[PDB]
């Protein structure tokens, strides 16, 4: 949508969940730097009024901020000369069944925006825990059309956040722990009508792939793998759900994102490739026509979901200037390739302890396996790093242009798995792996590090108490802003990490900063309020190191330092 | 299986040591019910009728309604 491009060029807005079609998460505001960072203040705050994990952050566009809840789901405007008041807000009535097929706590990633239209006024977009994705008046809050993606019988929800592409919203899914295979849907938004959906598994019609499909990487594979890399009609609950993030180019006008895990997350049920599941994909925007497809992790032994952000940049690749995306995987490893053709261009590892895989082989784009730290029925698998949860999970990072790196709040976890057979009935959990996680060998759970993405030299590495989980803000400031499990907000120098400042917000954070100016001043806004697969055992009450699909026992200290929360911080000096 | 012998581009799934081929038929085979494996896609075809009769009521009416039967 060029129009809201523009916007996002706008440094008085964040107008998407990742700033800008780019995911750059990076702002040119200078008037908070590494100099004058610690005279920061709350200047005001906000309560949602929910408990449960608040993924996201808000919107900010034309003097307006809108807020979004955890389920059910609510959302309210606020007009930034009166902070005090709700301008409008939206309440969805939904079936609380809702919330007993959501594996991970509750959490939404977020709302999207798109201006005023011959679609026609501008709309605030929510994907509902339940499946619906709805369109209401940006000014208003009135509801202006509602359509069901998914359904909740078959254990299938959305909690990634909507995208929006010149006159198309996209939703994707989720629930590939309940055997969900995967789409991703683009609705027109003026009536809300479907415009294409695409699988992540299956006949080729359904993948729904350019003629071209992989021309410039063959060996990536090609048509009929939706089937032929599965046994039998496996594929029908084969997960590779969608519900991370996107980015677009809208030069070569093409859509970035990636699928998710196989189900179940029992290996030895299914055999092959289980393609293309573990996928980062590229795809045109009008038709949804997969013009390049790399599956990262072929025939998943570990839930590493392939639904992280994708960054875009143009750097030197041997010296010529390349449209990349870089995209740091569940997997630990971060991966860059040309955006247009869909090579490989590296592939390296978040952390040196990563030991599922050697390396990926560069060429042949595989990569190589450790059969040490494989998965299969009737083994309890030790010490496998990253655990299910990932050396990376659904942060948006940022990327400082200038200086050539990526931001990253990192997580330092490892597993035991064991695997149990089980029978898959539409609605119930398809999970039939046992785990156990723990810190990573050097021995704290969180990491925030700064790299550059071509060459994979880390510029700096700290460690943090708990997995940095809610992503990151740069700024040309040189700061890195992000929250912390434990219920800080910190900032720190961008060329050395250097901790710069540090804020106490009631609860832990797993959404991002954002930034804007507004009325000449620069502000800093958050959510604070723990929840998600980390807070998974202090928002239920669990005490079972197994539960929480591994989580509790990691994370059993999380609830010594928080609470559930539910608030929005507004800093400025 | 290290992950690099490829039967064909794309495909480089081996069985571990001492595990099998084919799962049917064998001590993991999954027995999934057709049945069940069927119901999502029968959910999603209900649904994108639904959705298509609101989008149709919008087009003639020029309002949005949601509940089907009030249409």
């Amino acid at each position: 949508n060029s129009e809201l491009d523009r916007l996002s060029k706008d440094d008085r807005n964040w107008v998407m969940q990742t700033k800008d079609y780019s995911a750059t998460h990076f702002s040119r505001l200078t008037e908070i730097n590494s100099h004058n960072v610690k005279n920061l203040k709350v200047a005001w705050t906000l309560s949602t009024g929910t408990l449960h994990g608040h993924e996201g952050a808000p919107l900010v566009v034309d003097g307006i901020m809108y807020i979004h809840t955890p389920f059910p789901n609510n959302v309210y405007a606020v007009d930034l000369n009166d902070t005090r008041k709700m301008l409008w807000q939206y309440k969805p009535k939904q079936n609380p069944a809702a919330r007993a097929v959501a594996c991970c706590d509750v959490v939404n990633r977020g709302l999207a925006y798109v201006p005023a239209g011959e679609h026609g006024p501008a709309k605030i977009f929510l994907n509902q825990l339940d499946g619906h994705i709805v369109a209401l008046n940006a000014k208003t809050g009135e509801e202006i059309w509602k359509m069901e993606n998914s359904d909740i019988a078959m254990g299938s929800t959305l909690t990634g956040a909507p995208f929006v592409v010149k006159d198309k919203v996209l939703v994707g899914s989720a629930g590939a722990e309940l055997g969900v295979r995967g789409y991703v849907t683009a609705y027109n938004i003026k009536d809300g009508k479907q415009e294409w959906r695409a699988y992540a598994t299956g006949p080729d019609e359904d993948l729904l792939l350019d003629k071209d499909f992989n021309k410039d990487n063959p060996h990536y594979g090609q048509f009929g793998l939706g089937l032929s890399t599965w046994e039998g009609d496996a594929w029908k609950i084969g997960g590779g759900t969608n519900w991370g993030w996107y980015a677009y180019d809208p030069k070569l006008d093409m859509i970035y994102y990636g699928s998710g895990n196989p189900a179940p997350w029992n290996e030895t049920m299914r055999p092959g490739d289980n393609k293309w599941t573990m996928t980062i994909w590229g795809r045109d925007a009008d038709t949804g026509r997969a013009k390049f497809g790399y599956q990262k992790t072929p025939h998943d032994e570990w839930d590493y979901a392939g639904v992280n952000y994708m960054g875009l940049s143009e750097q030197e690749v041997d010296g010529k200037l390349t449209p990349l995306l870089t995209h740091p995987d569940r997997n630990g490893l971060v991966y860059t390739l040309n955006r247009e053709t869909g090579a490989l261009v590296n592939a390296f590892k978040i952390d040196d302890t990563v030991n599922w895989v050697k390396k990926v082989d560069l060429k042949t784009g595989l990569p190589i396996r450790d059969p040490e730290y494989s998965t299969r029925m009737d083994h309890n698998a030790k010490g496998i790093c990253p655990s299910a949860m990932g050396y990376h999970n659904q942060g948006i990072e940022s990327y400082d242009p200038d200086k050539k790196l990526f931001f990253m709040g990192v997580n330092h976890i490892c597993m035991d798995w064991e695997p149990f057979m089980l029978p898959y009935r539409a609605g119930q959990f398809f999970v039939g792996a046992t785990l156990n996680m723990y810190p990573g060998p050097k021995g704290m759970l969180g990491q925030v590090k700064a790299m550059n993405a071509v060459t994979g030299k880390m510029e700096w590495e700290v460690p943090e108490k708990f997995a940095v989980w809610g992503g990151t803000l740069a700024t040309a400031g040189d700061l890195v802003f992000y929250g912390t499990l434990d219920g800080f907000i910190k900032a720190r120098d961008t060329r050395t990490g250097e901790l710069k400042w540090q804020f106490q917000l009631p609860s832990g954070v797993i959404g991002h900063p954002i930034t804007y100016q507004h009325n000449g001043k620069q502000y800093i806004a958050i959510y604070s309020g723990v929840g998600g697969w980390p807070g998974v055992g202090l928002v239920f009450d669990l005490k079972d190191p197994t539960a929480g699909l591994g989580a509790v026992g990691a994370f059993r200290e999380l609830a010594h330092y928080t609470q559930m929360g539910g608030s929005v911080f507004v800093f400025s000096l | 299986y290290d992950g690099t012998h490829c039967k064909a581009p794309g495909n480089c799934w081996e069985p571990k040591p001492g595990y099998p081929d084919k799962v049917a038929g064998s001590k993991y085979d999954p027995k999934h019910d057709p049945n069940e494996l069927n119901k999502q896609a029968e959910s999603i075809k209900a649904m994108e009728a639904r959705n298509q009769k609101r989008v149709e009521n919008y087009a003639k009416t020029g309002k949005f309604v949601y509940k089907v039967e009030d249409i």
